RNA sequence: AAUUCCUUGUCGGGUAAGUUCCGACCUGCACGAAUGGCGUAAUGAUGGCCAGGCUGUCUCCACCCGAGACUCAGUGAAAU
RNA sequence: GCUCGCCGGAAGACCAAGGGUUCCUGUCCAACGUUAAUCGGGGCAGGGUGAGUCGACCCCUAAGGCGAGGCCGAAAGGCGUAGUCGAUGGGAAACAGGUUAAUAUUCCUGUACUUGGUGUUACUGCGAAGGGGGGACGGAGAAGGCUAUGUUGGCCGGGCGACGGUUGUCCCGGUUUAAGCGUGUAGGCUGGUUUUCCAGGCAAAUCCGGAAAAUCAAGGCUGAGGCGUGAUGACGAGGCACUACGGUGCUGAAGCAACAAAUGCCCUGCUUCCAGGAAAAGCCUCUAAGCAUCAGGUAACAUCAAAUCGUACCCCAAACCGACACAGGUGGUCAGGUAGAGAAUACCAAGGCGCUUGAGAGAACUCGGGUGAAGGAACUAGGCAAAAUGGUGCCGUAACUUCGGGAGAAGGCACGCUGAUAUGUAGGUGAGGUCCCUCGCGGAUGGAGCUGAAAUCAGUCGAAGAUACCAGCUGGCUGCAACUGUUUAUUAAAAACACAGCACUGUGCAAACACGAAAGUGGACGUAUACGGUGUGACGCCUGCCCGGUGCCGGAAGGUUAAU
RNA sequence: AGGACCGAACCGACUAAUGUUGAAAAAUUAGCGGAUGACUUGUGGCUGGGGGUGAAAGGCCAAUCAAACCGGGAGAUAGCU
RNA sequence: UUUUUU
RNA sequence: GGGGAUUGAAAAUCCCC
RNA sequence: GAGGGCGCUUACCACUUUGUGAUUCAUGACUGGGGUGAAGUCGUAACAAGGUAACCGUAGGGGAACCUGCGGUUGGAUCA
């Protein structure tokens, strides 16, 4: 049956993308957090 | 003219159309158009702010001259169209100076007729005129509220405001609603009864008509569950409530009317 | 009676026999006018009831055609 | 490699989204693969995607998003102006063939098109973030024209039968060709041109609009397809050669017509209806500030340019979302033959496949089927499930009825093949010839050839001719609900929600109501024949009494009563 | 002409059997409703947690919804086992 | 307002 | 209900229980 | 042999059968009214100016006769 993950890179970037993260006090705070944890992939790219 | 529909099928059996031949057929006068775009009844925060609004045919807007200036320049109403954004009908007018405009559509309307607005202006059905210069007793179209603004009273299929007395520099009007209200007298106002009036008599006949008119269904409070609307619940039907608005706001005679800032102008409230 | 406890109410009809059905009464435990009343052609994967056709639904099973079950080889679980 | 079988509006083939090297070749098999594996969408190498014209970038805007200044707001920030982004929509251009192990509208052959820069040569008022036009728009329905496509014959090459017959009314196949360029048709729309004048188009205009006359009847847009050309070629059965038996060279026949024919196209049309149907740019033109030998503008020819990114492969799936090589899920495009009403269905074509454990046996039992003596609802909570009906044409069809309906009620008769009327009819298509002509993609007259139901009569085979697949069971009483609809994704589809209709009630516009401590914004670019609230819930006949209590409206004289 | 009739596609989900350490964390098979409309569907946009959205079932809001998920207060508290 | 049968 | 008035006599009606 | 009979076959058609309708008689729980019945109950509408003149048509209401509404008639009494 129709599962819940219908991929789409346009939305993907739009909703959780780097610039969208960066476009708000709180998004920015997310990157801070992950950079601080030393994550290897802040956001998801190419 | 209104028509019954034969019952060749339920959801037609109760239909009653209101077909007007003397209307234009096909596209309207392009340059007097502009976008519209529905809303959903939803805010600029995206929240539904008026319920029951959504869907319905596409709808392009006609400009429609409400202020009615062009003083001195007559015009000759080329035709009568259908506007989708109002119960009122429409009149493509054309001025001697070679300028076209949309005007409401008095009870005489008719293409061929001559129109004119301004202090001069002969009192004739469909003409505009500051009320200072309009026999007390006359019946009058779309009425301005502040001289100059645009006209706002009696814009609807069949409406009309009778002037009742003009003592002072103010006029006193008998609105359609029945309230009596003073107005600046230097306020413009068109002659006659607003067009159509057969409107009242339509029937729709089936849910769809309303759907394709922009009206979603209304669900009764009492159908819901308490958590939803102040009514609702009880094992089967029930009520025992004190008829209120889904926001606990009391109903059935509460007026809500609250100005003070425009009290003066109300001479006698509707009954 | 989507309302009726007593209740399978009583008479009528239907059946060889009918706590359901339909028709009546009305003694309405505890119907009733937009908490709408009472009708209503048509519509309904809607509830109840009857009749024709039809049949393994059944008296009462039987035979047959295939996929497993069974033996061989390879792989190889689970609940407890 | 020879058979057999399955899908064939897919189980084929293309694109997107998504994946992301899975593509090709080698080579290896531990592990991955429900077995083995030598094989793999596994391991390891190596190879592989070539664009002015396909796509994106790009110009242009939608919903909506961001937003200098700005308004708001304890802080954070919220909202918005100019603007600036945003495609799912608008905007210049390439076709056919051939080739690789794997890329091609990208390479090669052939043959085109687009718009810019520079030049030269003639001809000339050109010029805006602006004005006007255009772009630029719904649904339903109805034919006409046509193509894609197919059938038959003609044509060409090949054939003369494993078993009686088969040199003819016999068998098999092939019978294909693009854009572009030329013509401008079927057919759709609209009268043309000239001069004068103006309170409109934020400025102006030679544009549009409006008004005056004058003067011609034929004038201009638009347009499938056909015909020609492109093609002197490409393609093409089959040959003849080499073969490292995979294939590589060279060669090449006919290459037409009649009929049928779309859900494609003319048709962004037409007729008609109401619920009345994006924006902006490109584009045509108008002028403004401007340049007035210039510069720009038009045209033909020559030349330069057309970047960058994408381009393998899987695609209704073993490569995507489903933990798996999972019977699930997944948007668009194509649409052959016989029979059909058909995109149903059954058999086939092209193409793709037999579902990655097999071999035997031929118990109970379970699953999925087939037939069934007599009986025929006895079954069971209930006819659940089975069984039965099942096309078309014609005759025929009750109560009730809101006069549509109920009806497909019910119930009957006919249904194959052959012959005849008629070696193939009514119909359809329509070529010669003849003439006419404002001259041809013309008209008329012509009926050859092609194609073709339906009926009746007569005959005939079987048990049976809507002979399979497909394909309503029908009827009588009654509850509820008017009706189509909506619903508890996943135990409830209904008598629940909804609903057209009715009623009460609020709201006079800076509305009531709602979102928001605001600004802002929905209501609404609406304005009481409108908008909210609540209740009822088609239609028919109707809707009684009660205002004590509770809620609500109106009312102040007095009594009581807050801050102060 | 029609929320018209029959019926594929397509949208739904009325009955039954199988499945129920399934092929499947809701399907398959046979029948079933709708099927020019209150139809269906691609892409993109908006609405956010006592908030949305809801032809209202307390339904739906990433396999859960009588108040989502993630992190923190946090070793909540637990006269209970 | 009523005033039994013949 | 009883009593009287009033009726031709009832009922109604008035006065005394 | 000709002819004929039997047989077989075709037509017409009596029984008979299916479907669905028309009509008519009897019949029916229950139910509406009508008619009849020496002295029941309740009121007393009409007949007289019947104590609100009556009646007809018609619509709502009411234990009942009847009441009320609207037009018409006089087949109405009083010097109104
Ligand atoms: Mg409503
Ligand atoms: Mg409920
Ligand atoms: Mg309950
Ligand atoms: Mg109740
Ligand atoms: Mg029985
Ligand atoms: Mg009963
Ligand atoms: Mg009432
Ligand atoms: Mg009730
Ligand atoms: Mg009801
Ligand atoms: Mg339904
Ligand atoms: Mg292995
Ligand atoms: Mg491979
Ligand atoms: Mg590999
Ligand atoms: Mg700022
Ligand atoms: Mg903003
Ligand atoms: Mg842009
Ligand atoms: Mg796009
Ligand atoms: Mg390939
Ligand atoms: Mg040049
Ligand atoms: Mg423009
Ligand atoms: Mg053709
Ligand atoms: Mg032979
Ligand atoms: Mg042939
Ligand atoms: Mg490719
Ligand atoms: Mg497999
Ligand atoms: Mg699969
Ligand atoms: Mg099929
Ligand atoms: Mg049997
Ligand atoms: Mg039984
Ligand atoms: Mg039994
Ligand atoms: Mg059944
Ligand atoms: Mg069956
Ligand atoms: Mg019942
Ligand atoms: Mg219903
Ligand atoms: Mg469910
Ligand atoms: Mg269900
Ligand atoms: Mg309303
Ligand atoms: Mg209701
Ligand atoms: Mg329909
Ligand atoms: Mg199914
Ligand atoms: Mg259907
Ligand atoms: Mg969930
Ligand atoms: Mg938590
Ligand atoms: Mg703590
Ligand atoms: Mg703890
Ligand atoms: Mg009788
Ligand atoms: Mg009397
Ligand atoms: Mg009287
Ligand atoms: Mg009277």
């Amino acid at each position: 049956m129709k599962r819940t993950f219908q991929p789409s890179v346009l939305k993907r970037n739009r909703s959780h993308g780097f610039r969208a993260r960066m476009a708000t006090k709180n998004g920015r705070q997310v990157l801070a957090r992950r950079r601080a944890k030393g994550r290897a992939r802040l956001t998801v790219s190419k | 003219a209104v028509v019954k529909c034969k019952p060749t099928s339920p959801g037609r059996r109760h239909v009653v159309k209101v077909v007007n031949p003397e209307l234009h057929k096909g596209k309207p006068f392009a340059p007097l158009l502009e976008k519209n775009s529905k809303s959903g009844g939803r805010n600029n925060n995206g929240r539904i702010t008026t319920r029951h609004i959504g869907g319905g045919h596409k709808q392009a807007y006609r400009i429609v001259d409400f202020k009615r200036n062009k003083d001195g320049i007559p015009a000759v109403v080329e035709r009568l169209e259908y506007d989708p954004n109002r119960s009122a009908n429409i009149a493509l007018v054309l001025y001697k100076d070679g300028e076209r405009r949309y005007i409401l559509a008095p009870k005489g309307l008719k293409a061929g007729d001559q129109i004119q607005s301004g202090v001069d202006a002969a009192i004739k059905p469909g003409n505009t005129l500051p009320m200072r210069n309009i026999p007390v007793g006359s019946t009058v179209h779309n009425v301005e509220m502040k001289p100059g603004k645009g006209g706002q009273l009696a814009r609807s299929a069949g409406t009309y405001v009778q002037i009742v007395a003009r003592d002072g520099a103010y006029v006193t009007l008998r609105l359609r609603s029945g309230e009596m209200r003073k107005v600046e007298a230097d306020c413009r106002a068109t002659l006659g009864e607003v067009g159509n009036a057969e409107h009242m008599l339509r029937v729709l006949g089936k849910a769809g008509a309303a759907r394709w008119r922009g009206v979603r269904p209304t669900v009764r409070g009492t159908a819901m569950n308490p958590v939803d609307h102040p009514h609702g619940g009880g094992e089967g039907r029930n009520f025992g409530k004190h008829p209120v608005t889904p926001w606990g706001v009391q109903t059935k005679g509460k007026k809500t009317r609250s100005n003070k800032r425009t009290d003066k102008f109300i001479v006698r409230r509707r009954s």
